RNA sequence: AGAGAAAUCAAG
RNA sequence: UGCU
RNA sequence: GCCUGUUUUUGCU
RNA sequence: GCAAAAACA
């Protein structure tokens, strides 16, 4: 490590690079995740109290413990309800533009919110198939099961939605009806389990951890009821100074670098992390915090029912334990589940529901990255402290200003118990503070002078894509620019990393050597004239963002003989399986119907080599969408909103194109006999 | 923001505080409506004048004072509850503006005013006709044509019906049993009302210390670490065979080729050179995938599962008990120090032979002109050609990757210097690969030459003698299996060559900027702890073994050296404050070392970096 | 065997 | 069956 | 196998 | 809007 720290020309931070194994193998989860789920189940109920008393801690439902409970050399699960309380206060009292914002938000853009912004998810939890499947799959399927219920259907807006879900709650007995057919029967039990299940699961190629970690997701009937409240703090976080998380990229190292002011006697810097973040923060708290917001600005109860529904939901989580703890006589191996025989967990199986696992205390999960930070955020506005704070989810950087050193040392534990009465521990090994500011991290970004660039965390992205030259090509150079301009690659890096990417992307596309393409094009005198065929490059530093072929063009590296065949719209390499609609600006008739291509013929694409009745109906979804579309050249600027349903809408449509296709009436006629 | 178009500045400000929006239904389609309500009270009085003063005046939206004062003027009165909208000095009547969903079947509200009705589509009921005239009807249907415009552009047809009905639901709301099921884990109602008062007590804390000293790094205790990794390294050697393809070559090594163990190893048995004989014979033919024979059974292990499990059934014996997995701890080898200085000996050849990129600009000629002087200052090194050799060795045994075989694939390892002769690494065999995930371990047989022999170093190697040209060449010949994903991510070892550019190009364009004139040819003194003191050293070699450094990093990445590597960042940044005069404080139970602790258990460049952290100082004065 | 690390691959 |  | 949130790059509808 | 990739928490 002495080779990594220089002392005459740059400093160890220009040189925290160098602390970076990327380029080499990813660590990868292998055998079972029950351990790790268990783990995370035991640790709350081992933090509530100072002397770990699990059995006296499963009994409790709301995790609210006195300010003489609250442990100060160890992690604290629970809150402090009255600080609670007046630190949601204090910070409602100040923010003031803050909370405009959130009642704007409410007001405006709540009742706009779409359901099918869940669609934007990764891999859900399905209650119906109980596995993980898309978001749309989940999303669709979910719909379908509330309209079959409910008799009736669900409005396009999310508010609607979780209507239909609070509604189906009610019910005794549910059942869902789909294509293979086949039929399961849901009770106000069974689907209430169903809601509240998290699906536990590894988290693969994670880097900078020494234990692997478990990832959870959620069903489609808690996702909608947390992305109101997601969305709601997001708009309050965009507008408070003491948020991180919102802003990223190039605005967050501005922020930062708004609060880098060290002006009095004594300037400290403290960056830090806060320990067993998502477990010991009760979402009571959460609920707590919110329903203050929403009473101090005068907000009615349907709203502080709805923002309180997602924390409940999550205080009656049930994780789903993995596939069995590892158990051993001799060189056996086998896997049980928490209850068969005794372990370090055997505290735990009263919590036991089937296969999935109960646990009051805690979040488990990062499914509330925006309401735990504006939990930190609360806890922050108060007298004692006069620094500046930056908190994202658990990562944070503090900026002191203080006459004394130890005015400054109380003012950093009056925020560490501060942090510590709702439910937030500080790191003690991971928070440092230097008393001359000036040097520090926050989300790994290392400052000194100014935020220092950090290669080799643009490294993974210098792979080619593989989707297909032009895009791989574009893609890549497009990133190693954006490093370029961030400031992370230099002119040397940049220009070294754009002959690395080159030549892998020649090699993957067989135009280095003699490969079967190259050994073709020789014999049959085909010249390369591009990058992908093995020419030279055309691409330099200062041109990376220009494209090759017109960058080729202009150069007269490829000639207007070969580009009238590279860029022909009707070549076979890319066409097109259906017809496309085209517009045809101020023409008699404005939208023409024709088979059509890509028009670059090294656009192609690459086999892959290898809920199915959910997937026919996506391709029945798809094929709407694109008569939709050819039909309704306007919903391609602005949102539908034509009357009735699709069937006569189209059809309307269609007749109106027709009476203005500027033909013979009896043509007319026959044009419209064969309308179904 | 949220004023809808059609709406009007001024008319939109001041709606803000009429009403309490947040607590209605749709408040903001109320206001929208109340808004409606207000532009057809102004287009009704629009500038018409009665005995030379405004013909209607206007009651809506304004203050009560106003509206008592000048309604005592007029001799009318009216309740708090219902107000009219607006007064006409003609056929003296007080007149509310209303909007009903239907026009027909609808009758006076209240006795005391007139009701002046219209419809979502402009229309006005018959007397609300015949009192206005004909200009403002235009006017108001033309309004309300607007709103109706933006209304079904933005999809709002259901909440203004609602809202212009009367009656609408909560837009949210929780049943009974669902209530009761909500409530089951939890100490509070849908909507906590907690009984304490708001207060933030006073809680002992503790203080905060100092780090005077900066921490040790734990050293382990036990047998030296074996070389665990896919390829040897800086004790990689090849064979220059003569100019041809790869098929010429292996055809010329294999036809002049004398085996001979010299070194056997229990982990690999010496009888499966069979293997890569059989597998060069193949390859010198044409024919690089090859039937199964015996002692491939041993050289993969095929089947190795089931024999191992029977074997566990019949030695079972016992009462089940928890996993409690074990990882051995192992020391610093002798052997990281070696393979650094190794790795940093200068070579005949460049080994760096990536293409240029065009020059267009000056800026252009600058940043080539960088990548070529750092070519050349890390090109000519054993590190240089050991990266090449991982970077073919891994794309060509990933390439024959991805299918479902029952027979065996060789993969030579050949590279070409500039003179046409072709440089026999070694060759990886792949075996029958069932391969389905991408961390499912795929066998091989990693066959290459050896330049020095080492026990301690390569316990589970199999050291054979090759004898080709009256020369004599070492062969390693392990057994190994290997995933999929780290075999892809050793394919783009090549970028490995960033980071010491990184500092390179940081080092010489600081120079340039600071003296405002680019140089491209210093190379500064470099102050750093070598052997415990600080000492001047060129910038030229400093970034050869940071490059060696950071292969030998690269190839070795594991949990532990990612932890190890997250951890020390916090350590780094420690001792950079430190050498700056500045103090740093922690908290009660700060140990900052024990999460670096933690990842040193057996990785030997994890202990190399831990001993070189250790043996520069820790107190800065 | 081996890869590997808190338990998986090395077949069904 | 050929990336310095 | 492949969560949540923020940011970024590219391509196609 | 969708799809792919990357970084951070």
């Amino acid at each position: 490590m002495n080779l990594f720290t220089p002392l005459s020309e740059i400093n160890p931070t220009t040189t925290q690079e160098l602390l970076y194994a990327y380029t080499g193998p990813a660590p990868v989860a292998y055998g079972t995740r029950t351990r790790a789920v268990l783990e995370n189940i035991i640790r709350p109920y081992q933090y509530f109290y100072k002397e770990p008393n699990v059995q006296r801690a499963l009994d409790i439902k709301t995790g609210c413990k006195e300010p003489e409970d609250i442990n100060v050399e160890g992690p604290s699960s629970g809150f402090h309800t009255a600080s609670v309380l007046k630190l949601a206060d204090n910070f409602f009292r100040k923010y003031r533009p803050a909370m405009e914002k959130l009642k704007y938000w409410i007001l405006v853009k709540l009742p706009k919110l779409k359901y099918a912004e869940l669609s934007k998810g990764r891999q859900t939890y399905s209650f119906i198939h109980k596995r993980n499947l898309p978001a749309p799959i989940a999303l669709e399927e979910t719909v379908e099961f509330l309209e079959q219920n409910l008799r009736r259907k669900i409005g396009p807006t999310l508010l609607s939605y979780c209507q239909a879900i609070a509604d189906v709650m009610e019910l005794d007995e549910t059942t869902y009806e789909g294509a293979r057919t086949y039929t399961i029967k849901f009770s106000r039990e069974e689907l209430w389990d169903q809601m509240r299940t998290l699906n536990t699961m590894w988290k693969h190629l994670e880097r900078g951890r020494l234990n692997r970690r478990t990832i959870a997701t959620p069903s489609m009937l808690i996702r909608g009821f947390v992305k109101i409240v997601e969305d709601a703090a997001k708009e309050i976080l965009e507008n408070v100074p003491t948020s991180g998380v919102p802003v990223g990229g190039e605005e967050k190292l501005a922020k930062l670098a708004s609060k880098q002011t060290f002006h009095t006697a004594v300037t400290g810097e403290l960056s830090g992390d806060q320990e067993k973040f998502n477990e010991c923060l009760d979402p009571d708290a959460m609920r707590l915090m919110w329903t203050v917001f929403l009473r101090k600005l005068g907000c009615p109860d349907w709203i502080m029912e709805l923002f309180n529904i997602p924390f409940m939901v999550f205080k009656s989580k049930l994780a789903d334990m993995g596939e069995g703890l590892v158990y051993t006589k001799g060189k056996l191996t086998d896997r049980k589940p928490l209850g068969e025989m005794p372990s370090e967990f055997d505290d735990l199986v009263r919590n036991v529901v089937g296969n999935s696992i109960s646990c009051r205390l805690g979040m488990f999960m990062g499914m509330y990255n925006l309401t735990s930070t504006l939990l930190a955020l609360i806890s922050i506005e108060r007298e004692e402290l006069t620094g500046s704070h930056v908190e994202s989810s658990d990562d944070f950087i503090h900026f002191f200003n203080c006459k004394t050193h130890e005015e400054m040392f109380k003012q950093a534990e009056t925020l560490r118990l501060t942090l510590k009465l709702v439910g937030i521990n500080m790191s003690p090994s991971k928070c440092i503070l230097i008393s001359p500011a000036g040097i520090g991290e926050f989300n790994s970004k290392f400052h000194h002078r100014d935020f220092v660039g950090n290669v080799a965390t643009e490294l993974p992205a210098l792979v080619p894509n593989g989707t297909n030259p032009m895009t791989d090509l574009a893609m890549g150079l497009n990133v190693i620019k954006h490093s370029v301009n961030t400031g992370q690659m230099n002119l040397c890096t940049g220009a070294l990393a754009m002959r690395i990417f080159n030549h892998a992307y020649k090699y993957a596309y067989m135009a280095l050597g003699v490969t079967r393409r190259t050994r073709f094009m020789e014999e049959n005198a085909i010249t390369p004239l591009l990058t992908n065929q093995g020419a030279s490059p055309v691409h330099s530093f200062s041109t990376m963002h220009l494209d090759e072929v017109a960058l080729r063009r202009h150069l007269g590296l490829l000639d207007e003989e070969t580009l009238r065949r590279i860029l022909n719209p009707n070549n076979p390499v890319t066409q097109k399986g259906d017809p496309s609609m085209f517009f045809r600006i101020e023409n008699k008739m404005p939208q023409i119907m024709e088979d059509y291509s890509v028009p670059s013929c090294f656009k192609y694409t690459l086999s892959r080599n290898r809920h199915k009745a959910l997937l026919n109906k996506e391709e029945r979804y798809q094929r709407v969408t694109s008569i939709i579309n050819k039909l309704f050249p306007e919903v391609l600027i602005q949102e539908a909103s034509a009357p009735g349903t699709v069937r006569e809408s189209l059809k309307r449509r269609l007749e109106l194109v027709v009476e203005r296709s500027d033909l013979d009436e009896e043509r007319k006629k026959r044009i419209l006999s064969r309308i179904f | 923001t949220d004023r809808p178009d059609h709406i009007d500045s001024r008319v939109w400000e001041l709606s803000e505080t009429q009403e309490d929006w947040i607590t209605q239904v749709h408040g903001h389609v109320r206001r929208v409506v109340e808004c409606w309500k207000y532009t057809i009270c102004c287009l009704i009085s629009n500038m018409h004048t009665h005995r030379g003063a405004p013909q209607y005046d206007v009651f809506k939206w304004q203050d009560r004072s106003t509206i008592e004062w000048i309604c005592s003027k007029k001799k009318v009165q009216y309740p708090e509850r219902d107000t009219p909208d607006l007064y006409d000095n003609e056929r003296a009547v007080a007149y509310k503006v209303l909007l009903v969903s239907d026009l027909s079947d609808h009758s006076p509200t209240s006795g005391i005013y007139h009701d002046l009705a219209f419809n979502l589509e402009g229309e006005a009921e018959e007397s609300c006709a015949l009192v206005l005239r004909g200009s403002q009807l235009q006017d108001i249907k033309g309004f309300l044509c607007r709103a109706l415009e933006w209304v079904v552009s933005n999809n709002l047809t259901q909440e203004v019906v609602e809202t212009i009905s009367g009656e609408a639901k909560l837009q949210f709301s929780v049943g009974t049993t669902f209530r009761t099921l909500l409530k089951r884990d939890t100490d509070w109602d849908v909507i906590p009302t907690p009984r304490v008062e708001p207060n933030v007590p006073r809680i002992e804390g503790r203080r905060w210390t100092q780090m005077k000293k900066l921490p040790l790094l734990k050293e382990k205790e036990g047998p030296p670490s074996p070389w665990r990794a896919l390829l040897l390294g800086a004790d990689s050697e090849y064979i220059v065979c003569p100019p041809g393809t790869d098929q010429e070559a292996i055809s010329w090594i294999h036809s002049q080729s004398e085996i001979e163990c010299i070194r056997e190893s229990k982990s690999t048995p010496a009888s499966v050179i069979t293997c890569l004989t059989s597998s060069l014979q193949s390859f010198a033919e044409g024919n690089p995938v090859r039937s199964r024979i015996h002692e491939d059974i041993i050289a993969f292990g095929i089947n190795k599962k089931q024999e191992k499990k029977q074997s566990a059934s019949s030695s079972a014996s016992g009462e089940w008990k928890r996993a409690e997995y074990q990882v051995e701890e192992m020391s610093l080898p002798p052997w990281v120090e070696e393979e650094m200085v190794l790795l940093r000996s200068d070579q005949e050849d460049n080994w760096i032979e990536l293409e240029k990129n065009a020059i267009y600009t000056e800026v252009d000629g600058v940043a080539e002109g960088l990548v070529d002087k750092y070519i050349e200052i890390v090109g000519r090194t054993k590190v240089a050609s050991v990266i090449e050799k991982w970077q073919i060795a891994a794309t060509r045994t990933f390439s024959q990757l991805h299918t479902d075989r029952s027979r065996i694939t060789a993969c030579p390892i050949i590279t070409r210097d500039p003179s046409g002769n072709c440089q026999f690494w070694g060759m990886v065999l792949l075996g029958p690969h069932h391969v389905k995930r991408d961390t499912d371990n795929a066998p091989l047989l990693i066959a290459e030459i050896m330049g020095e022999d080492t026990e301690e170093k390569y316990p589970k190697h199999s050291v054979f003698s090759l004898k080709v040209e009256e020369k004599q060449f070492l062969l390693s010949l392990k057994i190994t299996s290997f995933s999929r994903n780290k075999l892809y991510t050793f394919s783009n070892i090549r970028r490995v060559l960033i980071q010491p550019a990184s500092i390179y190009s940081q080092v010489v364009l600081s120079r340039a900027a600071e003296n405002n004139s680019l140089n491209l040819e210093v190379n500064p003194e470099i102050q750093l702890y070598l052997e415990g003191a600080q000492r001047g050293m060129t910038l030229y070699q400093w970034v050869r073994m940071i490059l060696c450094l950071e292969f030998l990093m690269a190839i070795y990445n594991n949990p532990q050296m990612e932890g190890f590597l997250a951890n020390m960042r916090r350590l780094h940044m420690s001792r950079h404050a430190m050498m700056e005069r500045r103090q740093v404080f922690l908290p009660f139970g700060s140990r900052p070392e024990d999460k670096v602790n933690e990842c040193i258990i057996n990785n030997p460049i994890v202990a190399y970096l831990a001993k070189g952290w250790n043996s520069m100082p820790n107190v800065y004065y």
